[PDB]
């Protein structure tokens, strides 16, 4: 059967605005491998997203990092937007800098 | 301090979109250093670390016929498997490897592993003693058997104590910088109100190498295992990874409250409070 | 550097 992915989106560096950083979305425990994740700007998809390649932890859960340069600002908000087999919708989880 | 190499190969079909995809990864620790994908325009091993860099061009060739052969082979196994599991053309399925071996602090071989799954299950596996095998269901029999016709056990007892420990010790020796260094967590404990008499206490560890942390709380030094919110460990993206604790607590009894962070990088153990 | 002939025994 299948394992719907956990997922994580937070800053590889601690988030200062107006200071260059790597916003990053990291979706794991999953099975079957493919899924579909997006790096969200106010709603919008981010274009040039890259991402680790694809493996697996001892359990055979399958993860990625999903992850692009950004510049944290006060208002701008972000976040990632993944599907998978097992959810019935696309799942939003937003940047939250305390998390 | 103790070191693994494993490499992990994911073979996934897919009826009506082509030929079963085949990737393989290789690790030294939480450090991958190169990649094989079949998708790929023109699949070759590339590296992914600088420090395997250097092997020649006969090390790159050697690899991707490796993969290449892995990739064909995997293939015919895949239908294998659906046969054995009387399973429609129509599905999906992945058998994943994991295979390596793994070092103790005197660089002297541990234990060696070989792990397959078909569909996220545990499927065969080299028993410890590199000789015999578990398998997991009566289809898994049938790989056993055939694998026993084929001497594979003797074949992998042979690379894990001898080629596996070999490069992963020479890897070692060519990364020595970054492989052989602990980087310890920088560590804080945040605050925040969560009501008018709970606030929560969450301890970050960040910047650390490699993956393996520990990270609690206790109050009057009691695990508050059950309490304890923890994340899974994160990737940074810069080699280090990521990890909190957050415990909510009521409100005034904050300096009943410690975080406690263990990790190789450190010279000694943390204890850390909230620090208003 | 990754096993050769070992697993290039079909499953």
């Amino acid at each position: 059967i299948q394992r719907t992915p956990k997922i994580q989106v937070y800053s590889r560096h601690p988030a200062e605005n107006g200071k260059s950083n790597f916003l990053n979305c990291y979706v794991s425990g999953f099975h079957p491998s493919d899924i579909e994740v997006d790096l969200l700007k106010n709603g919008e998809r981010i274009e040039k997203v890259e991402h680790s390649d694809l493996s697996f932890s001892k359990d055979w859960s399958f993860y990625l990092l999903y992850y692009t340069e950004f510049t944290p600002t006060e208002k701008d908000e972000y976040a990632c937007r993944v599907n998978h087999v097992t959810l019935s919708q696309p799942k939003i989880v937003k940047w939250d800098r305390d998390m | 301090g103790s070191h693994s190499m494993r490499y992990f190969y994911t073979a996934m079909s897919r009826p009506g979109r082509g030929e079963p995809r085949f990737i393989a990864v290789g690790y030294v620790d939480d450090t991958q250093f190169v990649r094989f994908d079949s998708d790929a325009a023109s699949p070759r091993t590339e590296p992914r670390a600088p420090w395997i860099e250097q092997e020649g061009p006969e090390y790159w060739d050697r690899n991707t016929q490796i993969f290449k052969t892995n990739t064909q082979t995997y293939r015919e196994s895949l239908r294998n498997l659906r046969g054995y599991y009387n399973q429609s053309e129509a599905g999906s399925h992945i058998i994943q490897r994991m295979y390596g071996c793994d070092l103790g602090p005197d660089g002297r071989l541990l234990r060696g592993h070989d792990q397959s799954a078909y569909d996220g299950k545990d499927y065969i596996a080299l028993n410890e003693d590199l000789s015999s095998w578990t398998a997991a269901d009566t289809a898994a029999q049938i790989t056993q058997r055939k694998w026993e016709a084929a001497r594979v056990a003797e074949q992998l007892r042979a690379y894990l104590e001898g080629l596996c420990v070999e490069w992963l010790r020479r890897y070692l020796e060519n990364g020595k910088e970054t492989l052989q260094r602990a980087d310890p967590p920088k560590t804080h404990v945040t605050h925040h109100p969560v009501s008018d008499h709970e606030a929560t206490l969450r301890c970050w560890a960040l910047g650390f190498y490699p993956a393996e942390i520990t990270l609690t709380w206790q109050r009057d030094g009691e695990d508050q295992t059950q309490d304890t919110e923890l994340v899974e460990t994160r990737p940074a993206g810069d080699r280090t990874f990521q990890k909190w604790a957050a415990v909510v607590v009521p409100s005034g009894e904050e300096q009943r409250y410690t975080c406690h962070v263990q990790h190789e990088g450190l010279p000694k153990p943390l204890t850390l409070r909230w620090e208003p | 550097h990754p096993v050769g002939q070992a697993d290039y025994f079909e499953y």
